[PDB]
């Protein structure tokens, strides 16, 4: 979920063990890129499309 | 515990008193050895009335001028039923005549209790040098070597009320509750013949024991309980022959053999195998 | 969901509390050892079987 | 609110960068033992341990 | 006088373990003398102070019919009680001459606390009977009813022959039982006496077995 | 830890981890769930070579145990470890478990399940679950054959009660009898409603007759006969149970031709559950 | 007082380089010495220069 | 761990004589029955001598070495309750970093000697090499901005967590991990970062503190089988 | 016990009986020196003991900083700051009971509820 944001973002994602950082907070910032907050997307069969 | 008396708590205590082993050292905080110039007078302000309780009431010229006081718990006294009469005439018998002891009352509030040494009608002008080392050695032996009550090797005993299902009179299966005694340490030859237990049922936890007590056959169905056990006591199961045919091997040489090189491997099968 | 998370936090909490008033009797010494255990050990019980408890 | 989930070190060097008496006592002299009689001669201390006086002028 | 009373009901409950091994080992025991009531046994073996006199305790059995039948060779049994507690040479040498006298195939000798080697050594002397001492500790329980202890019965010599001849087996490939084992020093076990052990199996219900005396 | 002052014993200060995984450990917590981590680590390597010696040593001292054509079990050496394998002779791969059904419930239960009576009018038998249900009734020859299976069924109920003093029912055993009379129910596909065929002697002496066959050892001595006989002691009390006469006829509503079939199942499941000679 | 713990890491010492070189240096340079004197002795008893 | 070193080891005959001058009292005159209060003085667990006033001395050792007058790699270690004063000097001792906390009336409660013009002269000199005063880590040695604790001194300090709570004296975000503040007034030492604990295999792992133990130790092992540019030579 | 010591070479004494009065001495079995008993006590043995439940406490205990704080009531000056520590006592059957320390007049009182 880090790394999703940091590469739409262009930034070095921070994972330190021990930081304020949360995952509610990577989850908003995802959300204001237009992607769904907890990372799920809606996937296609490639066999069938 | 007895069919008949098995969910009477009461009778439990009797039994649970009866065989834990207690020594006078888990019921005692202090010993001392005071010196009295006759052994007709104290110089302790508190046993002051003990003596004059037991000397109005009731040889004593001999009595050796050592005194060996023991200060017991009244806890611990009350956590198992005792009482120091009992206790007074185990030290009495442990030692027949040797030495006159004297013992406070329950309603008294700290437990004292008095002894002292006779010396013979031959007098050893030797031995006062060492009169209260021997007192220091007695004391030390009536500490440990002195068996108040219970079996030998019995460590402690704890309560715990399991649940057994028996045919109700109905004809129907049902759960009653029972006491059952959990002992560290083992001693079953002695503890089989305690009474109000049901010597039918004992059971122990090293099969080494029920062998040499019940036999072979008995040790071949507590080793079998006690593997069961085991591999149940992850909760895998296993097919009982396949316990069945190792405990069998075990005990097929009419004794215990174990797995090592020291059993099976001393047997005669061919020295190649 | 937010509800779940508050209910779980009170719920700790509650047990930590239980564990706050056996810590202090203790301390005060009013408490009776479990029989067959130490005061220290059946302390240790309680407060364990109060933490497995929380969690579960 | 995430406290910057990211290592903000690219621009944050640049940032850095941009910012920047009576006499009521009794005196007596000290003089040096002369070493005329010091040569040829030892010191030492004696110590003796007991708990009572000892004293071998008397006792 | 408590001890006095602990000391008579243990041997009343050894009296009672006794008698059940004798009636066990195939013996003419009736029922009704196995179950004697405890104040029973105080009227008859116990006197005006209350001691008992275990004397008198000692008593004669012989073999049933059905045993006679299948072990025509039995002969009859004496069972006796030690009144001193350090047992000697003197009561050892005149307990052996009292089997060999009245030609007792079997004698049980029960002692309190011990049997001095300089006597134990004399057991073996009188063949071809048989004299086995008991601890009366030992006799308080009857282990026979432990629900660990399945049924032991001695197999008849022919038994024994055809046991070996259907399964065609050899006595060292059965197996085995020690003599000290509790059991068959409860049931008098020789060397090549082969027992029948019948036990309870979870598998087939009952399962019976065979174990040679070693 | 170098964090806390001495004797502090409240949880976060032994080791109590409050936070989840998703909301992350505080450095003590981490550190104290690394040390109970490392103490499985430790245990995975020690447990793996302490029981890789114990396989050893029990293959080791059982290697040489094979099954005989005698159906004993003995060793290298030909001594008898046991005088049948796993004291009933079957082979663990056929073996199932399954229920008692005379062990488990009340007296009046038990009566009410088995007890089939023609002369009174307490425990009759329907006449509609059979096609001789008219004349079953007042019948002497019929009775006593029914008093002696249910008197035999009164005795199994003693017996299993003395093996399993825990009143467990549930047990393995060779044979599935419950899911072969669903086989034979479903095959024939048995009316239900319409009256039986079956007549009460021919299932009492089809039952009886059934257990002759069941053959683990095949001697003709008395020794391995009785051998033989004890060793379907515990199947024949489950087979009975459940292939009673009042069972088959009101729960199962069985045919004929479907108690026929279910009978030669029986029997070639059983000799099937048998162990093979040779196998270690 | 309570038993002194073994592992206790205060109570612990790690050998580097350093301390493993020197006791290695140390032997090595005591055989070294002894064959010094070895070599005098034998050069003043079998008269060698 | 990542920011722990191994003491050198140094001459202790300096401060044994040190020691002698202020007042550490020779063991050949020790009387315990005149002075039971006196503390053990102990260099490398040699027993030299007792102390009248423990808490002047400490005091005294403790200026000395922040201020880089005695080796910062020395150890001592005052046990208040055994009465015993350890000073060790020899090598092999496994030590590390922490912060160095104090009083500082001026704000009423203890905070960290090390301020924000510290770190300012920190960084400059870290970005001017790529001329103000040279500023290295010596340099917050030197200055008693920091000290080297061994495992034993830990036994005698209270170290906190992080400077944001734990040192000031004292709604919540639900998504932010149960800190316990542990309401302590009495910091000796404050922990440079947490995450300095771990290794450097560890310290790849991104969110090891949301991870099970056991799979941080794996990654450990497997992080060292990894293909990449060992050396670009 | 109150062990006492000799005068003259300063080894133990040891406790001696005199039947000219049938009193208590004590001699030393060395130097042959007397010395008349104060009390009739010579040998203590405790197996449940208390003594050591507050070893360590000296006039400088406040300023330990792991020792942790309190807001219990001192009662014999009124007093709220405080340090507490249990029982010294490494033995597995000692209760938990506290022992704190008052930083203004080293008093030692216990949090003990049951006997005191
Ligand atoms: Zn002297
Ligand atoms: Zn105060």
């Amino acid at each position: 979920l880090l790394s999703k944001v940091a590469a739409l973002s262009g930034n070095e994602g921070d994972a330190s063990p021990f930081t304020d950082i949360t995952v509610e907070g990577i989850s908003k910032l995802l959300r204001e890129h237009g992607y769904q907050s907890r990372g799920f997307e809606v996937m296609y069969n490639g066999h069938t499309g | 515990l007895e069919p008949g008396h098995a969910a009477d708590q009461e009778q439990a205590k009797l039994i649970r008193s009866a065989i834990e082993h207690t020594t006078l050292k888990s019921v005692t905080i202090a010993s001392e050895i005071y010196y009295d110039p006759d052994p007709r007078s104290t110089v302790i302000p508190e046993d002051e009335e003990i003596i004059q309780l037991h000397f109005s009431l009731l040889s004593f010229d001999q009595q050796s001028p050592w005194l060996l006081r023991l200060e017991l718990d009244r806890a611990a006294m009350n956590d198992k039923d005792l009482t120091m009469g009992q206790v007074g005439e185990r030290i009495k018998q442990t030692f027949k005549n040797d030495l006159f002891v004297i013992w406070s009352e329950d309603n008294d509030e700290k437990l004292i209790i008095r002894c002292r040494v006779v010396r013979p009608k031959s007098l050893d002008a030797e031995t006062e040098a060492e009169e209260d080392h021997m007192l220091k050695k007695i004391e030390n032996t009536m500490l440990e070597n002195i068996t108040l009550r219970g079996v030998e090797n019995i460590e402690r005993v704890v309560m715990m009320k399991y649940d057994r299902k028996v045919p109700s009179p109905t004809g129907e299966y049902v759960k009653e509750p029972e006491w059952v005694l959990e002992t560290d340490g083992v001693n079953l030859s002695e503890v089989m013949t305690v009474p109000g237990i049901d010597p039918t049922r004992i059971y122990t936890n090293s099969f080494i024991d029920i062998m040499e007590v019940l036999g072979i056959e008995a040790g071949r169905a507590a080793l079998y309980k006690e593997v069961y056990n085991v591999i149940a006591s992850d909760g895998s199961y296993v097919n009982y022959r396949h316990m069945a045919l190792l405990v069998d091997v075990m005990t097929t040489q009419g004794g215990l053999t174990s797995v090592t090189r020291h059993g099976f491997n001393r047997s005669n099968t061919g020295a190649l195998m | 969901d937010g509800p779940t998370m508050r209910e779980i936090t009170e719920t700790i909490a509650e047990a930590k509390k239980k564990v706050l008033d056996v810590t202090k009797e203790a301390q005060a010494n009013l408490l009776t050892a479990k029989h067959g255990m130490t005061l220290r050990e059946s302390f240790e019980d309680n407060v364990v079987r109060f933490l497995n408890e929380a969690r579960d | 609110t995430n406290a910057s989930p990211f290592i903000k070190r690219d621009r944050m060097r640049r940032n850095f960068l941009r910012m920047r008496d009576p006499n009521e006592y009794n005196e007596f002299p000290l003089r040096a033992i002369p070493k005329e009689d010091l040569e040829n001669m030892r010191t030492h201390l004696l110590k003796f341990q007991s708990k009572k006086k000892i004293n071998p002028v008397t006792d | 006088d408590q001890e006095n009373e602990r000391n008579i009901s243990r041997l009343w409950r050894a009296f009672r373990t006794v008698k059940e091994m004798v009636k066990d080992r195939g013996y003419f025991i009736t029922q009704e003398e196995v179950e004697l009531p405890l104040e029973d046994f105080k009227a008859k073996y116990c006197d005006s102070m209350g001691r008992p006199q275990r004397k008198m305790m000692s008593f004669q059995a012989n073999p049933t019919e059905e045993s006679i039948s299948k072990f025509p060779d039995m002969g009859s049994l004496w069972v006796e009680f030690c009144d001193e507690p350090s047992v000697g040479v003197k009561t050892m040498k005149t307990f052996v001459i009292h089997i060999q006298e009245k030609n007792f195939q079997t004698g049980i000798f029960v002692y309190q606390n011990n049997i001095t080697p300089s006597a134990m050594k004399l057991v073996p002397s009188i063949p071809p009977a048989t004299i086995e001492t008991f601890n009366e500790a030992a006799l308080v329980v009857n282990i026979t009813h432990h629900e660990l202890v399945p049924k032991h019965i001695r197999l008849s010599s022919d038994e024994k022959r055809e046991l070996l001849k259907r399964y065609r087996l050899k006595e060292s490939q059965l197996p085995r039982i020690q003599r000290a084992d509790p059991v068959a020093l409860y049931l008098g076990l020789k060397r090549g006496e082969v027992v029948k052990i019948i036990r309870k199996s979870e598998t087939s219900g009952r399962y019976a077995s065979y174990r040679i005396c070693m | 830890l170098p964090h806390f002052s001495k004797d502090d014993y409240s949880p976060e200060s032994k080791g109590f981890v409050e936070n989840s995984y998703l909301r992350g450990l505080t450095p003590q917590e981490f550190f104290f769930h690394a040390m109970g981590g490392r103490e499985g680590l430790i245990d995975t390597a020690v447990k793996t070579a302490e029981t890789g010696y114990i396989q050893r040593r029990l293959v080791k001292a059982l290697e040489d145990i094979m099954v005989h054509y005698d159906n004993t079990t003995r060793n290298s050496l030909g001594n008898v470890i046991q005088f049948i394998y796993g004291e009933d002779g079957m082979d663990a791969a056929h073996i199932e478990k399954q229920s008692l059904d005379t062990i488990g419930g009340s007296d009046a239960a038990f009566e009410k399940r088995y007890r089939v009576d023609l002369l009174n009018t307490d425990h009759t038998l329907d006449p509609s679950l059979l096609e001789s249900g008219s004349e079953i009734l007042g019948d002497l020859k019929l009775q006593v054959l029914l008093d002696e299976e249910y008197k035999q069924l009164v005795k199994d109920r003693k017996f299993l009660r003395e093996v399993f003093v825990d009143g467990e029912a549930n047990w393995p055993l060779p044979v599935n009898i419950r899911r072969i009379i669903q086989n034979a129910q479903q095959t024939f596909h048995i009316d239900h409603t319409k009256p039986s065929d079956l007549t009460i002697k021919d299932i009492v002496l089809g039952v009886k007759d059934l257990q002759e066959n069941l053959l683990v050892l095949r001697g003709k001595n008395e020794i391995i006969q009785n051998a033989q006989r004890d060793a379907v002691t515990l199947f024949c009390c489950l087979l009975r149970s459940r292939l009673a006469t009042r069972r088959v006829l009101q729960e199962y509503r069985l045919t004929k031709q479907a108690f026929d079939w279910v009978l030669s199942n029986i029997e070639a499941q059983f000799l099937r559950s048998v162990v093979h000679p040779g196998e270690m | 007082k309570d038993q002194d713990d073994r592992d206790h890491f205060g109570k612990k010492r790690l050998d580097l380089a350093g301390p493993l070189l020197a006791q290695l240096f140390k032997t090595l340079f005591k055989k070294l010495t002894k064959d010094i004197f070895r070599y005098m002795q034998r050069t003043v008893e079998e008269a060698h220069d | 761990s990542l920011m722990s070193c191994i003491s050198v080891g140094t001459d202790p005959m300096p401060i044994i004589t040190f020691l002698s001058e202020w007042g550490m009292e020779p063991l050949e005159d020790y009387v315990p029955h005149q002075s039971p209060d006196a503390t053990r003085v102990f260099v490398n667990g040699v027993w030299h001598g007792v102390h009248r006033n423990p808490a002047r001395l400490m005091e005294t050792l403790r200026t000395l070495r922040r201020k880089g007058d005695i080796n910062p790699e020395v150890s001592m270690i005052r046990d208040i309750r055994e009465k015993e004063l350890k000073i060790f000097t020899d090598a092999g001792r496994v030590y590390r970093p922490l912060f160095i906390v104090e009083d500082d009336e001026s704000l009423g409660h203890k905070e960290l000697k090390v301020r924000k013009g510290h770190i300012a002269k920190l960084m400059a000199t870290e970005y001017q090499d790529i001329d103000v005063e040279e500023y290295t880590w010596s340099s917050l040695l030197n200055e008693g901005l920091v000290e080297y604790i061994d495992a034993e001194e830990e036994e005698s300090i209270l170290i906190a967590m992080q400077p944001e709570d734990l040192e000031p004296a004292e709604d919540v975000d639900p998504a932010k991990r149960i800190r316990v503040s542990h309401h302590a007034t009495t910091f000796t030492h404050c922990e440079i970062h947490p995450s300095m604990i771990l290794g450097v295999a560890a310290s790849i792992i991104p969110f090891p503190d949301h991870n099970q133990s056991p799979r941080n130790t794996y990654q450990s092992a497997m992080g060292k089988q990894a293909m990449g540019v060992f050396l670009t030579n | 016990t109150t062990f006492r010591f000799c005068r003259d070479c300063n080894n133990m004494l040891y406790p001696r009986e005199d039947k000219e009065n049938n009193r208590l001495l004590f001699e030393c079995r060395t130097c042959s020196y007397v010395e008349e008993a104060g009390s009739p006590l010579v040998y203590r043995h405790e197996l449940i003991t208390n003594i050591g439940e507050t070893a360590g406490v000296v006039q400088d205990i406040g300023s330990d900083p792991t020792l942790p704080r309190s807001d219990r009531e001192c009662p014999k000056c009124h007093s709220r700051e405080n340090v507490f520590f249990q029982s010294q006592q490494r033995r597995k059957d000692t209760s938990m009971v506290l022992f704190f320390v008052c930083l203004s007049c080293s008093h030692i009182f216990t949090s003990d509820q049951k006997n005191k």
